[PDB]
RNA sequence: UUUAUCAUUGAACGUUCAUUGAACAUUGAUGCAAACUCCUUGGUCACACACACGCGGAAGGCGUGUUUGCUGACGUCCCUUGUUUCAAUCAUUGGUUAACUGAUUUUUGGGGCCCUUUGUUCUUCUGAGAAGUGACACCAAUUGGUGUUAGGGGAGCUGGGGCCUUUCAAAAUUUUGGAAGGUCUUGGUCGGGUGGAUCUUAUAAUUUUUGAUUUA
């Protein structure tokens, strides 16, 4: 944002806020011409001002999301980074990495929770929560049901308890029909 | 391309211009050269290369030429893998425009040798 | 002695340049040190072959005769060796 | 003894030039250098029936809309292989090479 | 034959606006004469197809600002050698220029 | 025969390879060297454009709008808090991936800067003679911290936010520590 | 006029690329003004291997670039 | 449209598969375009908007004149800086018979253009005004470094060109040359072991100019 709000206030040609976005859009929704015959002084300033309140509104936003972000969740996890299946995870972490997992499919942005489960996957690599944590996740809301199995191969490929991945690897591929598997 | 380039000018008059100076390989290095020296080391100014590819080397046999362009910005070429240079653009700032710089550089120089002396003092 | 353009090699020491060869290859990385005949020394080289390959190199010495041309970094555009007007400050006696 | 003088005699006098390469120039003379960089001021040049590297070098020079007609050029002396001079000047004229007159007196 | 009007004067001096007339209207006479009071005016003269391209005109100049048509008064010399004597026609307004 | 130094404005009496080698490392060198450079940066950004700015020749311009001025301290004040972020937001990296990775069993050969074999025989060589007077290296393993979370790490360091929107943040979090 | 600061490579072993695709590998015995190289142990790879015998010297123009593949 | 390794061994009918050893990129690459969007520059001048067959800009060529045989370093005053136009008032000066006309300056007001002068303007300060022409601006650690100190107009003086007048000389009323005055236009306000530039000579032998880039 401060590379953005700085860049506002170079911009000084009012051309380019053509460039900054799309003219129609610019016109319609915040009222500023870019093609203008008056002497573009004042009119270049309160073009930049009003844009800063856009700017404001969309801060607000990213930072109210953000602010929650880490206050909840960021401000618990302390281990990111899979030091070797021998080492252990706190409990109070792990009580925060599943509700991190459980925050992030609420939002639905896909992309953001298999990084968030792939991500929680670090540190907890084998423990056989967040993997069976993945494959309820898949097959409940996404609904692919045969991604589930192919995450599920692939903690069973290390959760030291393969007990319940076990299981949960028989009935998702019961309900796959790949009885040959 | 209109220029009219000095008929009594050579490289020192030539300077700041923007050249289109031409190697033994056929590549064309364009920029504006800012010094040369005895053996024609140039330099050259946010300077393009451009080839043309063997492909296209077809249809300029006895039209448009896709050129290929990578941008070697400040460059400095040598003496020795060129073959001939010429003049492309004319300099951004003009005659009364250069000579009023050089007084103004020279002033500035006498300036500083002036200073040079009060603090030897 | 010099002349400009090899005082300008002479500057822009230990920073990244990329040199052309006669061959074609286009050697990028840092200038240890450069001298008067253009020798100049590179350091963590990164080379592209004339049959399209890249390899790195640690540690190169390229002879200044086979140099296609050198590329310096941009901001020696604005250099003390460009001032024509720079007056000497009374030669050593 | 060097015949660089003999061309320093030659300004505004209207040569052809045969390079190295195979690219033919026509256009006056307005100076030559000591090593014979000549600098030529109204050329067309010509490239005679072919070779690839001189069809770019042609070509790139600007105004190749195969003669190429450009204001000004300068030629690097080792790329100069041959230079035709005009036959109406007189070469009993010009190579008689005051500095080797004087030289003999010198002597 | 047509004389176009505001065709930006300060284009060229004598050839090169002929080329860059010819150039946006993509002929066999395009008059343009240098003197003051035919600054921005220009002639072309091809009469029956001439008069079918002036009908097909909406032409903008190379320079920018649109150039508008309009019929010749008289003609140009070209129509006058086409219906083509012409030579005392010369002659005599040669001699009401001087006059 | 002599060397004309541009930055020091001093003279070498007779130019050689060792005398310049010498020079061209010497620290007073180095020094005007580095002002100059920065002179000239700070000199092209400073500079105004300044362009011609043809002024072309054309009813509807009815409306008209207040131009906003500033005093001359308040000009001279809001250009050097200006000044000062520029040169904030150039010279900042972002730390984060060391400050995340701390534990890490290959940290110390891959974020420690020169272990890394790529850079890395650079910050040795590229290290200055330390004439004048007054590293976690890959000896580290897994055993050396076992258990992170036994020897207390610091939290994550809270988000940084601009002061300028400072004051609309959301009052009164939820969940205080 | 100057003799290159091969100084650093002075018993390293270095592999210069010899005029287009002759390269040689060997250690650096000598250099003199113009870069003609003595090697020792000159063992030239082909892309096989020839070697070249005890010692070798190398003409500064045939000489395109060498580098130290011992480390420094 | 084309291309996405080789070698050895085994098996099946040159191919396929498997094993072993060695060494960017396909959404590319190449060709053909085409369209949109965007970018930077420019006298978006002055005049005029009409029926022929202008000054100051920028780049080059030619001519004349001056000066020097390389160059330069080392040992004026005043006004204004948003501009332009119109009316009124007052002052001065000239002419004609206290009146009139013209010019200049000051003030007030209106209209247009422009304020991207983006920091609302050569520098500093104040919210157009005030001060100045070593100072200011700024980066590093009082020191060091870089940049800026402007633009326009007028006058004095000086340089050049053009015209006119007078005088003197020469040649056969005319031509040429010199001087002076007036008018117009443009511009300005001796030494040195010093260095630099150009050219010679080392220097036509591996590093740029005395050839290994017409691919045979
Ligand atoms: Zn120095």
């Amino acid at each position: 944002y401060a590379l953005w709000l700085q860049r506002i206030d170079d911009i000084m040609d009012l051309k380019q806020l053509s460039q900054l976005t799309s003219k129609d859009e610019l016109l319609k929704k915040l009222k500023i011409d870019i093609n203008y015959s008056g002497r573009k002084g004042p009119y270049l300033q309160d073009a930049k001002k009003k844009l800063k309140k856009i700017t404001k509104e969309m801060y607000m936003v990213v930072q109210y999301q953000v602010l929650e972000i880490y206050s909840i969740f960021e401000s618990k996890i302390y281990i990111n980074y899979y030091t070797s299946p021998e080492t252990l995870v706190s409990s109070d972490e792990i009580e925060t990495w599943i509700k991190y997992l459980d925050y992030t499919i609420t939002l639905q942005t896909d992309s953001l929770t298999h990084l968030n489960f792939q991500r929680a996957l670090l540190p907890l690599a084998h423990y056989d929560l967040v993997w069976i944590k993945y494959s309820k996740w898949l097959i409940n809301s996404k609904n692919d049901l045969l991604g589930a199995k192919n995450v599920l191969l692939m903690g069973l490929k290390f959760s030291l308890k393969k007990t319940e991945i076990i299981k949960l690897l028989y009935s998702v591929i019961c309900k796959l029909n790949e009885y040959v598997l | 391309s209109k220029i009219q380039v000095a008929h009594s000018s050579r490289l020192a008059n030539l300077i700041d211009y923007k050249l289109r100076v031409l190697t033994q390989d056929g590549r064309v290095y364009i920029g504006q050269l800012m010094a040369f020296d005895k053996h024609m080391n140039l330099v050259l100014n946010e300077c393009i290369e451009e080839r043309v590819p063997k492909t296209q080397l077809d249809k300029l046999r006895p039209l448009n030429i896709k050129v290929e362009k990578r941008v070697l910005g400040l460059t400095i070429l040598r003496g020795e893998q060129i073959l001939s240079t010429v003049v492309e653009d004319k300099p951004l700032l003009s005659k009364k425009e250069r000579l009023v710089r050089d007084k103004k550089e020279k002033k500035q120089a006498q300036k500083q040798t002036k200073l040079r002396k009060e603090k030897e003092k | 002695m010099n002349g400009i353009p090899v005082k300008l090699l002479n500057e822009a020491q230990g920073h990244i340049v990329s040199l052309e060869l006669t061959t074609g290859a286009t050697y990028r990385g840092k200038l240890v040190e450069s001298e008067d005949s253009m020798n100049v020394q590179l350091r963590d080289v990164i080379a592209t072959e004339p049959q399209g390959a890249v390899t790195h190199m640690d540690q190169i010495f390229v002879r200044g005769s086979q140099i296609k041309f050198i590329v310096v970094p941009d901001l020696l555009k604005n250099a003390p060796l460009f001032k024509k007007n720079s007056s000497r400050p009374m030669p050593p006696i | 003894m060097k015949l660089v003088n003999f061309l320093k005699k030659l300004r505004n006098e209207q040569v052809t030039i045969e390079l190295k390469n195979g690219t033919t120039v026509w256009g006056t003379l307005q100076s030559v250098s000591p090593q014979m960089n000549a600098i030529l001021t109204d050329v067309k040049l010509t490239l005679p029936q072919s070779n690839g590297i001189a069809m770019a070098s042609l070509y790139l020079t600007g105004g190749q809309q195969n003669i190429a007609s450009l204001q000004y050029i300068n030629i690097r002396g080792n790329t100069i292989r041959q230079i035709i001079l005009p036959d109406s000047l007189n070469l009993d004229s010009l190579l008689v090479d005051q500095k080797q007159l004087n030289s003999l007196r010198r002597s | 034959e047509n004389y176009t009007r505001l065709l930006l004067k300060h284009i060229n001096p004598n050839n090169k606006y002929a080329i860059n007339p010819s150039l946006p209207l993509p002929l066999l006479e395009v008059s343009i004469s240098r003197s003051s009071k035919m600054t921005n005016q220009a002639f072309l003269t091809f009469q029956e197809e001439a008069d079918r391209f002036l009908e097909k005109y909406t032409a903008l100049k190379v320079q920018g600002r649109k150039v508008r048509m309009g019929k010749a008064r008289t003609n140009s010399l070209l129509g006058x050698x086409x219906x083509x004597x012409x030579x005392x026609x010369x002659x005599x307004x040669x001699x009401x220029x001087x006059x | 025969t002599r060397y004309y130094c541009e930055y020091c404005h001093s003279y070498l009496t007779h130019d050689t390879l060792s005398v310049r080698k010498s020079h061209l490392v010497g620290k007073n060198h180095l020094r005007i060297t580095a002002d100059y450079y920065r002179n000239k940066a700070r000199d092209i950004i400073n500079k105004h454009n300044h362009k011609r700015r043809h002024i072309g020749k054309r009813s509807s311009q009815n409306e008209t709008l207040k131009v906003t001025c500033l005093s001359n301290k308040e000009k001279r004040h809001i250009m050097h808090v200006k000044k000062m972020n520029q040169k904030e937001l150039a010279q900042t990296s972002i730390d984060t991936l060391k400050l995340l990775y701390d534990g890490s069993p290959g940290y110390s050969k891959v974020f420690v800067d020169a272990n890394r074999f790529d850079i890395g025989d650079l910050v040795k060589a590229s290290k200055l003679p330390q004439r004048a007077n007054e590293s976690r290296s890959r000896d580290e393993t897994c055993e050396s911290n076992p258990f992170p979370r036994l020897n207390n790490p610091k939290k994550l360091e809270p988000p940084k936010i601009l002061s300028q929107w400072s004051n609309t943040i959301p009052k009164t979090s939820i969940f205080y520590s | 006029v100057s003799t290159p600061e091969l100084k650093k490579y002075m018993d390293k072993k270095i592999l210069l690329n010899i005029n287009g695709s002759r390269k040689v590998a060997g250690i650096l015995r000598g250099y003199d003004i113009f870069l003609n190289v003595v090697l020792d142990d000159a063992m030239e790879i082909n892309g096989n291997n020839h070697q070249l015998g005890l010692q070798t010297v190398i003409r500064g123009n045939s000489i395109i670039s060498l580098e130290a593949l011992d480390a420094i």
